[PDB]
């Protein structure tokens, strides 16, 4: 019924200055002005991602967090750069460190209440707010540490109200920092713990599906933004417009769910780069075409939504998705009855005639949590890089704590695979 | 004397919104309230509507909602001019597609206001008879609330009897996954609040506007049309006045012999596309699994009662040689100790159908409302799915989320496997 | 067969006189008791006098059913009314501390922060 | 010396009424009362001009008693002569005696008491009734009892009407009859039976008249009565008063049962033929077709006769005539006693009621006889009644005003023993 | 010597309207107005079916009792309807519900005395009240249910007078609640104990007189009303014409029933629809032609009374009458003696020059009881609707103890074929 939004840290803010102009141009935004566009639907859902403010105009329910000026300027100097409200912006000034911990305890928490301060405001200005949604990196500290515990503090104020996050799981492969097991694994932790559902966006994935199939050569963080993007665009969609169903994101989680611990989708996409139906749904059920690295293949699916966009006759769309249960039908835990939902959205992306998506509670994501804890438990072996953080007063065994917590993670979708 | 509907959950809603539209062109209302039609002051179809202040018809409706979006379809597209604006409302959070929220934790808030506005329709009634509750049988509101309803109701109104027209929730036009828990928990707590209960089955409907209908994939609001018209079939009988079934009590007085086996079974009679069936053959198409109305078989079970609900033009000198022939060559199937039932009421009103609709202008329907006991293979197709998520505790815990209990699934089950063995039970 | 006939009684306008005609030839109700007709009459009465002490009956049970009636109705309207609000008053009160047992499993991983945050404060 | 007729029940009143016109017609007496000892007998002379009956007629409905208070003899009777009961005795025994009955029984008796009061030595009483229905039954017991009581010595003659299968009114008739004849019979000196039957029968044979009214059968009873009476009316020797009545007719004050028989019925139509001669008449009172209880008493034997005649006749022929009934006919006189045949002649020439059914004439007869065939009656009613009774048939409307079931029982075991009375006088 | 007339439930009220018009014609009164005709006998015994008031005017002794508005504004807006007098109609409000307990206990009680208020009135302004008579459905509840209470609460009232009712037994074909049965034996129960003649009208007989016997296609309740009051005539005639007897009621009671439970007569009439004297005989006297459904074959006739209409010689009427007693001198119990009486009439009905009607105590009867009892047992079997009844506060034995009760007196019937 109306939703706010957190970008924080380098990754989420880019990630989000994408989502956010895409997003805009499917409803048609200026940099500020409000409408134009020949379409008339887009505005009967504006409202549940952006607040408006008087004259014209139409301004997103945007918080965007750094530890940094940097990336901020970056927006605010590039695509629709115009359009996020002023002080709506929390700058860092302090180091990120690419550290769990500073982003989680010290330089971070440091800020946390001037974020909270705005939090507050759009919340408590929103007429009946559904719950948030935040962006951001896994491994890297401002955004998966102040991330983590934003969330943190955004329940508890608010329990309440349901919550929502694409973290981005990150690789050895299109990566910097030496410790990112450390910061993601730190994180997992956290998120298993207080989020509703997390969209599992693997960069390991992510950078796959550019050269393993685009012939995409050297990819940026450029064209690979690009897919996160498409996807959430995606993702969104049955939240911001039609009249199909409404989809609460509360709706969505209580259906998509079996078990409080296990809210962990992998996504995908239908058409990709910078389609026909059948050709459309086996490639959105694609294993090599999923947004998380694993293959929906070892690991079976606990429950799946999906969504086709652009006008063409569902009456196809039926006879299609009830085919894959079939040629696939193996893969459905036969314990959940019908555990596959489509909807159709009958007005196209950017570009592209015919578009569709994928949401995947698949216990093939156990895939990833294991290749993590597996070059995590690699390094915490005889203590590795650790004393970045036990200096800056963190615990010997808080680690060990973690890794704990995930390794179950790990042994209960082992355990979702039943009769 | 009077007759009040209840429509909660966006099933509900809908199901009532496109049958009240079909009371109006039946009883010949412009959607501005006002029927140049007779008239009125303030009998005959006076059961439903009320002649409030000096050109107007209002329905005795009340539209309950958790979110707005549905109720605000209605104020919005003609017949906006038809209720009157309090008798519409709306929860601004939503139910969330379980009986927990409904019932105890988004519930618990508008319910006050619901039975009050309830009230004030009673109020000018010299004689109310009964509430119509419509309502989904899965899904969020329509479980949970007309739950919470049905108790309520049973406290501020005594006798009064209830009737529910339930919507029993299809694999193909479904919203939740966790529909089957919802299903089975309502109907357990909301089975000894109501007294007698039509149940829809919607995948049913949905072969029926695919077989004859010829809809390649059927809306809602296709569906929907479907069900107005059976609805407005039983309804029928007290708008009018017609012949037999004349009261509410008396009515089902025919139709429920014991005080839980409420569920009748519906099957309208000819269902044809625009773009004359004689008495014998529609009377004869009233048996038969396909212009069923719950997706099952009672050439295989029992029958217990049973009650052939004609409308147009029509002499009984024929309905009788009909039935009879109907014994002669089919399936007879009546129960131990049960006369052969057959009460059989006509109205001679000529069926209108909804003008750029799907279906034509009939000169005779029928409408066969039976008490079999085959009508309980809906009754575990709906458990075997409870039974099998639950076996694993599969989404119960967003039930106990809201503040439910583990030991009420159990024992709500626990009903429908007595009421299971019930029925079953009624055997030869 | 001829006769020899005695004659009593010549009168103003009439006789009279036997005719014997073959030899003959051969060798307490007083009162008391209209007390029965009233013994009658008490039977008239304890008979009806009883099929109306019998009518006593077959109505004070109008009286027992229209109340058994009543007696049973609001048994079950102040029996599904606490079938309620305790059975809803043990639901507030169940989420509730559900909300809370979330929130000191969340003020927990709270003043934990706090205590490695001062604990910055040591490290030389 | 004096005279009180009663007439109690429907039967019982018309009867009289029907009497009483004839009675009127043989003594000159205008409707009005006037005429322009002896005729005293029956009537007394009240006030001047008028000839008022000694009689009280009783009933409990209106409706019967209604009507002489209504057609002229409306000014006969005086109003407080003619009483009226208001609700029905309804076919049985029971409700007249006990229930209905208790309530006007002080009334009538009080009335007659009034017409006994004038009366310098009153003779007796001629009560009038049905044997079957409602009143007839059960009233005119308690009132036999009752006068039984006021009234000593006191003869009383009753005029029974014994039921008959075609004009009858109720089912349970034989039950009344044998419940009634039980309690009357003792309280009583001689009784007349009149079996409706017969008389029906003589209206069909006699008169042609194709089915007989009541009105009919009635003027017929009339003369029957009119013809007994008849010697303490005028005053002529044999039965000049009552006592001689039983002294002539009932030798055992038991069978109290004397057969009548009148004498020549012919239609008005046939009122001039060649007149009846006194032989022809006479052997008419012998003939079951000319008798006034369906029996046959060739077969039951005769234990004292009577012959009455009226008219114009000479005992010479009477004589003659009793002599030749003797050699070609049916003697049957029982082992001890003379061989009767008292005889009465009245001069008093026959006059019947005007635009009648009957004819003037000018000698009629009247047989009077004791038979022991006259118990042919006395069983063709038992057996209706031990038949019903066999299964409690109608009894609990009985039991129901309040009587016993053993009543029931001891009244028929006194026919019973009337039955086994009678037929040992024999045979 | 005078009459009231309780008229109560829909079946009875429409059968005493009918009733009231036929015999209103018969002695000649307008709507209101008193007389208008060339016939003189007639206003005789006016006195026992019309209580008189000031100036011209009849108005007949009628209670008009119905626990719905309905039925009575039906008599009001149509035939005779301006006839009865306004306060003489008792109005219901409430339901009715084809339920003998509401009727008897709940819904009707609440009644009763604004009805028994009436007949109080009428009953002591009547100079000698006979008694009283009740026309009314015997399955269906306003009608036996009330009516047996009415009666039950007459008795007791008055004792002493007795007490009249044509009750229409009913059939599983021209009927419409499962039932009925229930409704029926919980009233013939009733009826058994405290009436002292019920005429036994079987709308299965009334049906079957129009479909076996009249070229009557879809019959009414109009047509085969028809019947019912024409049986109704012929049956009262002689307690409201002549001066032949006089009939008591009372009288006709006594005489036709041997023992008191047994009072129960089959009617049977002589022409129909909307005759010679020996046609006219066995007519009535056939059993294709009596108003219950048995056959006065299997059952011998315990005694009848009959009653032929309008001037011929019965002359004839004795040589006939007297004729079917030999052509049948089996067919009736030699233990009663002369048990036919028969009584004749010379003023016709509305239309027809001859008549006749027969009433008749045959155990005959015990066929139409013995076949309601059998769809009974056949139903309080795995007690069903019975739950109707429990919930309004009667008992569950209550039902066995009339079962029970009629059963016997089917065995009594049954006992009398003797000897
Ligand atoms: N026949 C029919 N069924 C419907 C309709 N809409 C939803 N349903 C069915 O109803 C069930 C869902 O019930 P809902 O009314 O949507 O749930 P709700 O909580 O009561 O309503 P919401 O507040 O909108 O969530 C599913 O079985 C659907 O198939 C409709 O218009 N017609
Ligand atoms: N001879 C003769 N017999 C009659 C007459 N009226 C009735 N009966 C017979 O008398 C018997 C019926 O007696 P009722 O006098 O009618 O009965 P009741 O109770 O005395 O008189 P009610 O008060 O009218 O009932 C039957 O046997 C009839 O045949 C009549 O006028 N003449
Ligand atoms: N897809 C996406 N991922 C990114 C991007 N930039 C960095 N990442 C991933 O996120 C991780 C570090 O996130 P970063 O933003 O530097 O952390 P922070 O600035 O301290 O919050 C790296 O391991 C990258 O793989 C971005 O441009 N897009
Ligand atoms: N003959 C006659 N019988 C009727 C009529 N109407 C109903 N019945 C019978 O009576 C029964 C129901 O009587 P009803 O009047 O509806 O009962 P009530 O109104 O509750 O007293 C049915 O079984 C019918 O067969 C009528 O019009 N005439
Ligand atoms: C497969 O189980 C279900 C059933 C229903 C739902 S829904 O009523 O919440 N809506 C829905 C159906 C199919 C696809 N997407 C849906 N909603 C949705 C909302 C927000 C998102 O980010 C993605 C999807 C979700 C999952
Ligand atoms: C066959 O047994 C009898 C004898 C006499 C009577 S009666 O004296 O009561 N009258 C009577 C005789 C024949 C026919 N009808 C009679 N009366 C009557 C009175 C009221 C009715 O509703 C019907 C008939 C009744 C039944
Ligand atoms: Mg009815």
């Amino acid at each position: 019924r109306e939703i706010v939004h957190i970008q924080a840290g380098q990754c989420g803010n880019q990630i989000g200055a994408k989502f956010w102009e895409v997003i805009s141009d499917e409803h048609g935004i200026d940099p500020t002005g409000s409408y134009h566009g020949d379409s008339d639907l887009q505005l009967e859902r504006i409202n549940v991602y952006y607040n408006e403010a008087t004259g014209n105009k139409y301004v997103p329910r945007a918080i965007l967090v750094d530890l940094e000026p940097g990336t901020m300027d970056s927006v605010r100097s590039g695509p629709f750069g115009q359009i996020f409200r002023p002080d709506n912006f929390v700058f860092g000034q302090s180091g990120a460190g690419n550290n769990w911990a500073k982003g989680h305890y010290t330089e971070g928490a440091e800020l946390v209440d001037s974020v909270l301060d705005v939090v507050r405001k759009e919340s408590e200005s929103c007429d009946c707010l559904q719950g948030f949604q935040l962006t951001h990196s896994l491994g890297g500290g401002t955004g998966s540490g102040m991330g983590t515990l934003l969330i943190s503090k955004i329940r508890e104020e608010y329990p309440d109200r349901i919550m929502n996050t694409f973290s981005v799981m990150p690789s050895p492969k299109v990566s910097d920092t030496v410790v990112e097991p450390y910061n993601a694994t730190l994180s997992v932790h956290q998120l298993v713990e207080n989020t509703d559902e997390t969209y599992s966006i693997d960069n390991e994935a992510l950078y796959d599906i550019c050269f393993r199939t685009l012939k995409l050569t050297t990819p940026t963080y450029g064209d690979l933004n690009h897919l996160v993007s498409a996807t959430m665009s995606g993702v969104t969609t049955c939240l911001r417009f039609p009249g199909q169903l409404n989809a609460d994101l509360r709706k969505l989680a209580v259906n998509m769910v079996p078990f409080p611990r296990l809210h962990f989708f992998m996504p995908g996409f239908a058409p990709l780069t910078s389609l026909t139906v059948p050709e459309l749904t086996q490639q959105m059920f694609d294993s090599k075409n999923m947004m998380a690295a694993c293959d929906p293949r070892h690991g079976r699916y606990l429950t799946v939504a999906a969504v086709f966009r652009g006008r063409m006759s569902m009456k196809e769309v039926d006879e299609q998705m009830l085919n894959v249960q079939n040629k696939n039908s193996s893969y459905f835990v036969e314990w959940i009855p019908n555990n596959v939902k489509t909807a159709v959205c009958d007005i196209p992306p950017r570009g592209l005639k015919m578009s569709a998506t994928f949401i995947g509670n698949s216990t093939a994501i156990q895939e990833l949590f294991k290749r993590i804890s597996e070059q995590f438990t690699a390094m915490f072996r005889r203590k590795a890089f650790l004393h970045w953080y036990t200096g800056e007063g963190m615990d010997e065994m808080e680690f060990t704590e973690a890794e704990s917590n995930m390794n179950d993670l790990v042994s209960e979708y082992q355990q979702y695979q039943d009769a | 004397r009077e007759c009040i509907s209840i429509h909660v959950g966006q099933a509900g809603v809908q199901i009532g919104n496109a049958c009240w539209e079909l009371y109006c062109l039946e009883h010949g209302i412009q959607p501005d309230g006002q029927m140049p039609s007779d008239k009125t002051i303030g009998d005959s179809f006076n059961t439903f509507f009320s002649e409030t202040g000096a050109g107007k018809h209002v329905p005795r409706a009340v539209f309950v909602d958790l979110e707005p979006t549905v109720i605000d379809e209605v104020r919005t597209g003609t017949y906006r001019q038809l209720f009157h604006p309090e008798q519409l409302i709306t929860g601004k959070e939503d139910a969330a597609n379980n009986y927990a929220r409904g019932h105890y934790t988004i519930g618990k808030e508008i319910i006050d206001l619901v039975l009050d506005r309830i009230r004030k329709l009673a109020d000018q009634c010299t004689g109310l008879q009964g509430f119509l509750v419509f309502h989904s049988f899965g899904g969020g509101t329509g479980s949970g609330f007309t739950s919470l309803l049905m108790e309520r109701l049973s406290v501020d109104y005594g006798k009064k009897s209830k009737l529910e027209f339930s919507i029993y929730p299809a694999p193909q036009v479904s919203t939740a996954v966790v529909e089957p828990y919802n299903s089975i928990l309502t109907t357990h707590t909301t089975l000894e609040h109501s007294d007698c209960a039509f149940m829809v089955d919607n995948e049913a409907i949905y072969d029926i506007c695919r077989r004859n209908l010829d809809i390649e994939r059927p809306t809602y609001t296709n569906l929907n049309r479907l069900i107005g018209q059976i609805v407005s079939s039983i309804t029928a009988s007290l708008r009018f006045d017609g012949a037999l079934n004349v009261d509410l009590t008396e009515f089902q007085t025919n139709l429920v012999p014991y005080p839980r086996i409420h569920f009748p079974l519906a099957t309208y009679a000819p269902v044809i596309s625009a773009e004359q069936l004689s008495v014998a053959e529609i009377t004869n198409a009233c048996f038969e699994p396909a212009n069923q109305m719950v997706k099952c078989d009672p050439r295989h079970g029992k029958y217990m009662a049973c009650c052939l609900l004609y409308r147009g033009d029509v002499v009984p000198k024929d309905v009788n040689a009909a039935i009879a022939t109907i014994k002669t060559k089919r399936t007879i199937q009546f129960v131990d100790w049960c006369p052969t039932g057959f009460k059989v009421g006509i109205n001679y009103q000529p069926p209108t159908v909804v003008p750029g609709g799907d279906l034509a202008k009939v000169q005779r329907a029928v409408c066969m409302l039976s008490n079999t006991t085959a009508i309980a293979e809906a009754w575990a197709r709906l458990d075997h799915k409870f039974d099998l998520m639950y076996a694993k505790r599969a989404f119960v815990h967003w039930y106990v989320g809201e503040g439910m209990e583990e030991g009420e699934f159990s024992e709500a089950r626990e009903d429908m496997a007595a009421l299971e063995k019930d029925y079953e039970e009624v055997g030869v | 067969a001829d006769m020899e006939v005695i004659e009593l009684n010549k009168c103003t306008s009439g006789q009279s006189f036997e005719v014997i005609l073959k030899p003959p030839s051969f060798d307490p109700s007083l009162e008391e008791i209209q007390k029965k007709l009233e013994a009658a009459e008490e039977r008239r009465k304890y008979q009806e006098a009883e099929l109306l002490k019998h009518l006593a009956e077959k109505r004070e049970h109008e009286r027992e059913v229209i109340q058994k009636a009543i007696e049973e109705n609001n048994n079950f309207i102040k029996m599904a009314k606490e079938k309620l609000a305790q059975k809803m008053e043990s639901n507030k009160e169940n989420r509730e501390a559900h909300l809370a047992a979330m929130l000191e499993r969340l003020q927990e991983k709270d003043k934990h922060a706090e205590e490695v945050r001062k604990n910055k404060e040591l490290k030389e």
